This record gives C-alpha cells, structure tokens and sequence, in this order.
C-alpha cells in the first residue's frame, strides 16, 4: 500500500517578493 | 622669558546633504541593503500621451 | 497582499 | 534653461514646498564667482524665504 498524494499540490508564493514589494514601495513616494 | 599666549583650535563647518540646495535635486532614502535591487534592473511601463 | 505587493496609491504608478 | 527640464517618474508634490503656496521645481548650483555675479546682476529676481 503505498502513499500517494491525496490531491494536487497548490503553489506558494515565496516571501521574497514581499521584500521585493517593499523595496519597490520605498522608491515611491509613501507607503501609508 | 618667552610668553606662549592662547591656543586655537578650528571649529570647522559641518554641512549635510538634507541642509543642502542639492538635496532637492533627490529623493534620498536610507535602506538596508539587499541583493535583489541588484541582481536585477527595474522596468517601467511610462504611457505616452 | 493588496497594499504589500499592488501598492500604497493606485494613481501615477501600479506594480505589474 | 528652467522650461528645457522635462519631468519625472516619481515624483512627490509634497516635498520642498516654499512658504506661501509655492512650488520649488529644480535647483541650480554654481561656483561662488558665477553665483555672486548671477546675485549682483539679477537683484531684482532673487528673494529669500
């Protein structure tokens, strides 16, 4: 009996792009 | 005798970038340091008139 | 997510 | 020399205002020479706030 998954896997999305994000936001005039 | 008067430093004049005329000419912005501003060069999508 | 990654001001600039 | 500047992507309409509602759109730098004749010839122009 072996174990496969039980359904697809659903993607992440990594937390560089936050900082990536936050850097781009700091070029721009404010962020609040 | 030989009469050594008073001493004399110089008080030399601090200036900063934010006091200055060419601070205008900026958008300066103290940021930490990280790689990905670095391993890659922005875009920017500018809508002509 | 909407403020973090689209943007503070939606006007004179988005991030795509 | 003024009107021939063209503007920007980001910029920010709330920094290096004037008093009285004015707004500041570029900065000149010269040496002490030029700007001291640039004063004397021009006094009619110049002001400080």
């Amino acid at each position: 009996t072996v174990s496969a998954p039980a359904t697809y896997g659903n993607f992440v999305l990594s937390p560089e792009n936050a900082v990536t994000a936050i850097s781009y936001h700091s070029i721009l005039a404010d962020f609040n | 005798f030989e009469a050594i008067f008073g001493t004399f430093c110089n008080r030399l004049e601090w200036v900063y970038f934010l006091t200055s005329g060419l601070a205008a000419a900026a958008h300066a912005i103290k940021f930490h340091d990280l790689n990905k501003l670095t391993t890659g060069k922005m875009l920017f999508h500018v809508q002509v008139p | 997510a909407l403020r973090i990654y689209y943007g503070d001001d939606p006007e004179r600039y988005n991030i795509h | 020399l003024a009107e021939a500047a063209t503007d920007s992507i980001l910029d920010n309409p709330t920094t290096y205002t004037t008093s009285s509602g004015a707004k500041i759109s570029g900065v000149m730098v010269s040496t002490a020479n030029v700007m001291q004749i640039i004063m004397s010839l021009l006094s009619s122009h110049i002001t400080k706030e």
